[PDB]
RNA sequence: GAUCUUCGGAUCACUUUGGUCAAAUUGAAACGAUACAGAGAAGAUUAGCAUGGCCCCUGCACAAGGAUGACACUGCGACAUUGAGAGAAAAC
RNA sequence: UCUCUCUUUGCCGGCUUAGAUCAA
């Protein structure tokens, strides 16, 4: 893993980072407010 | 099925029987910034083996030869081909933008269709070698002597000049002109000032090539222009 | 420290991921007391 | 024609670089049903004031 | 030695992928312009810097370019010891261009670059 | 070395001793992980 | 290929003038070792017949 | 020197909210003042790419080309306009 | 490459007879055991 | 050359060249220092966790750190105009 | 039908123990 990471780069792009006890309220906190985005957008008709 | 690089038989070698490896993965593409298979083999006993450069995307997209990138169609360098013919468009020179490129043309041209017909590009040959064929066939009195006679004094409608026996066109031009006339030393000339200085061995060449006078010439930047515009009014 | 083999130096670099095989493989062949040297069969890069 | 074999030992050859996704294929139609009329009066009655 | 110690003629045209020095040829022509140029465009001229000791500059680069080569166009600025003499084949443009680094005319001779001029441009095309 | 960190000096008892004294910024980029700590280790074993 | 190959060195250097048989093999070899010098004889190691 | 400056600007402020469509259209507008074509056009269909069912876009985007005489450009931009949003009235009303 | 993406349960394990398979499934009669679980629940 | 064979010959073996590229200024990276400012949340001192990706660095790491790592966090016109008057103009 | 002005004119950074404390 070194000599890879050495030789060819971070590769952050396109990882996952789990939720670890310190990012649960700021991953809860987004799941809701996703929610509520959702919800606005549908009950809200047409054209308004 | 990753079957053959496209290479051209004169760097194939005079052999119609040549053998070749591949090393997968074995290098960047050179203009496609991507991961590529090599190919070697050798063109004739005693020399260097030669090697694929590009993949398999270019020289297609470019209808070029991935070792020596001559145009399988003409057979000169591919940058001239795209810089005097100027057949169709070619990518920028940046990094990313020419990956971006290489990567999308050669995806939209794997969809199907050719980007490169060689009717049309014997047709721009045939017009190229045509518009190249039709290449090949008080005012003034006040700034005429306003410097002239300074710089003679310094270091030394119609205006006709005079022939003294005191003792576009590139400078190879002038030195297979005046070989005869004696051996040269240098030809020190420029385009703008129009003018052309030589130097011999010996002044008796000299004198001896300047006596055949009866387009010729005996004997800053813009500073040294000033009799040049003689031309417009010679 | 030397140009001379200056391509080797990748896979020189290399196979430090197979060092500590070679650790093992020597550590478990060293001389007991009662043997003044031992001869052992060894396997080699070409590079060294 | 023969595989040429690679060294055990050899790192990776080259560095991998991101390249922004490319273009997607071009959108569909829509097909929506014909939009209905809502008038000012239920456009009021959706304003939100603010916080 | 296994190389040729004599230099190049009118016919002597190598392959667009070797440098006709022998060398290889990349595609980015780099940012300093320093040992060898790029095959995605082919530039006759070289810049040529160093000493600028009289007016008789133009003519010593003459007298110390000709042995080199076959020259085309020699322009010398006036002001400061710049040159852009432009040869006729890449061969003896390259081993000129080679050949004369760090000698007495050090000479800092590099790569030219695009020659801003719309009619210098116009005649090259 | 194909880090940059020439100011380090590994010793033939292998023991990482910066050969000057060192900014934050070196210090940071001059810290490395658990693997190559622990091979060093091993090695200086060996080496005994 | 063997057969191509020693074709086109021949046409290259124009020195076509050699047969084919079983004894003719030995024959032209003959000559190719008689321009060879001696191989020394070993246990003479310094010079002056050195294997 | 000035229109590389302005649109490293504008690419980075369009790159950090790409759905932010004012930004494309401010892009297009200024890139239009001088360079009318070409790029014009492909910084707006990376735009239609972002988001197609804008419709302000593609109105700016009719109106931008009609102002420099393409007409044969933009007849081919109504048909694709129409051909993807059929039920809009605005785009038919200005075809028409 | 990473520690938690090693191999590990590398064999899939599948219904076995008494472990209700599709082929029991579409033999038993659900709906009169559901009727009958229902009753027997009521009847407590 | 060894072996037979009968002085016709037969056996035995049969096409290399790992090439970031030719003896190191001018085609393997990334910077020292000096000079300027010079430490996130509406007073002041200050815990942090996050969002976005052509920004990365340390790390074996999908732990965790690097100032909460740094940068960024705004703003506009598918406005229909008529509601009216005045001097002009061309028009009730 | 122009010019100016007014008016009408629907309208286009997050989280936690308020994060925690505070006399010239
Ligand atoms: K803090
Ligand atoms: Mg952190
Ligand atoms: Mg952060
Ligand atoms: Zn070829
Ligand atoms: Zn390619
Ligand atoms: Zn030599």
């Amino acid at each position: 893993n070194l000599l890879a990471r050495q030789f060819e780069g971070r590769h952050s792009t396109g990882v996952a980072k789990q939720i670890t006890k310190q990012r649960v309220d700021s991953h809860q906190d987004l799941e809701l407010r996703a929610a509520v985005m959702n919800d606005i957008l549908d009950m809200i008709p047409e054209g308004i | 099925d990753v079957e053959f690089p496209s290479i051209c038989e004169r760097c194939l070698g005079d052999n119609s029987y040549v053998r070749m490896t591949k090393e997968p993965l074995g290098q960047e593409c050179k203009i496609c910034s991507k991961p590529c298979t090599i190919f070697r083999w050798i063109k004739e006993r005693g020399q260097k083996p030669g090697k694929t450069q590009i993949c398999v995307g270019c020289a297609r997209y470019k209808n070029c030869c991935q070792s020596c990138m001559l145009d399988l169609q003409f057979g000169l360098p591919i940058a001239l081909r795209d810089a005097a013919l100027k057949l169709v468009e070619s990518g920028p020179t940046n990094d990313i933008n020419r990956e971006f490129f290489a990567q999308n043309q050669q995806r939209l041209l794997s969809n199907g269709e050719t980007a490169y017909d060689s009717q049309e590009a014997s047709a721009a040959a045939r017009n190229l070698v045509k518009k190249v064929e039709k290449r090949e066939l008080v005012e003034s009195k006040q700034i005429l002597k306003e410097a002239r006679a300074s710089d003679a004094s310094l270091n030394a409608g119609n205006v006709s000049l005079s022939i003294n026996m005191e003792p576009e066109l590139a400078d190879y031009k002038i030195r297979k002109h005046f070989e005869q006339y004696g051996p040269l030393k240098s030809v020190v000339c420029s385009h703008r000032a129009k003018c052309a200085f030589v130097n011999f061995k010996t002044r008796s060449s000299a004198e001896i090539a300047a006596a055949a006078s009866p387009l010729k010439v005996q004997w800053g930047p813009e500073g040294e222009v000033r009799n040049a515009k003689l031309a417009d009014l010679v | 420290s030397s140009r001379k083999f200056r391509a080797d130096k990748r896979s020189y670099l290399g196979a430090l991921k197979y060092l500590p095989h070679a650790v093992l493989k020597l550590l478990e062949n060293m001389p007991m007391p009662w043997e003044e040297y031992r001869e052992v069969k060894v396997l080699y890069h070409v590079t060294g | 024609m023969v595989t040429a074999e690679q060294d055990p030992m050899e790192p990776p050859k080259f560095r991998h670089k991101k390249v922004p996704r490319g273009p997607p294929s071009p959108p569909p139609p829509v097909l929506h049903s014909p939009p209905r009329k809502v008038s000012a009066q239920e456009q009021q009655d959706w304003q939100i004031p603010p916080s | 030695c296994e190389y040729l110690h004599r230099l190049p003629k009118d016919t002597d045209f190598f392959n667009a992928n070797v440098d006709c020095f022998g060398r290889e040829k990349h595609a980015d022509y780099r940012d300093d312009m320093g040992g060898v140029g790029s095959f995605l465009r082919q530039n006759y001229t070289l810049y040529v810097g160093g000493i600028t000791p009289t007016d008789d500059i133009e003519e010593i680069v003459s007298r110390h370019f000709a042995e080199w080569g076959d020259i085309e166009r020699i322009r010398v600025l006036n002001s400061r010891g710049i040159a852009f003499i432009t040869y006729l084949n890449e061969a003896n443009a390259q081993f000129a261009k080679e050949a004369m680094a760090h000698q007495s005319l050090c000479l800092n001779v590099r790569w030219a670059t695009t020659d801003p001029n719309p009619a210098s441009q116009a005649r090259n095309q | 070395h194909r880090k940059g960190l020439t100011y380090l000096h590994l010793d033939y008892n292998c023991n990482l001793k910066p050969t000057k004294t060192l900014t934050t910024k070196e210090r940071k980029k001059s810290r490395f992980g658990n693997a190559f700590h622990l091979m060093r280790e091993i090695l200086r074993l060996t080496k005994l | 290929y063997y057969a191509n190959t020693h074709a086109i060195y021949g046409k290259r250097n124009f020195d076509d003038n050699e047969a084919t048989t079983s004894t003719d093999l030995k024959r032209k070899s003959q000559k190719i070792k008689e321009r060879r010098e001696d191989p020394g004889d070993p246990s003479i190691l310094e010079g002056d017949g050195a294997y | 020197e000035f229109q590389g400056r302005k649109r490293k600007e504008f690419e980075d402020a369009i790159r950090r909210n790409r759905l932010a469509m004012g930004h494309w259209m401010r892009y297009g507008q200024w890139e239009l003042d001088q360079k009318e074509f070409a790029r014009a056009r492909s910084v707006f269909e990376r735009a239609l790419d972002v988001d197609s069912t804008y419709i302000p876009l593609w109105l700016k985007y009719i109106e931008c080309e009609m102002k420099n005489r393409n007409i044969n450009h933009a007849r081919n931009l109504f048909d694709r306009a129409v051909t993807q949003l059929p039920r809009v009235d605005k785009l038919w009303y200005k075809y028409v | 490459t990473s520690s938690r993406a090693l191999p590990a349960h590398l064999k899939l394990k599948y219904r076995q007879e008494s472990q209700g398979t599709e082929e029991e499934v579409r033999k038993q009669d659900l709906r009169e055991a559901l009727l009958r679980a229902e009753a027997a629940h009521f009847a407590t």
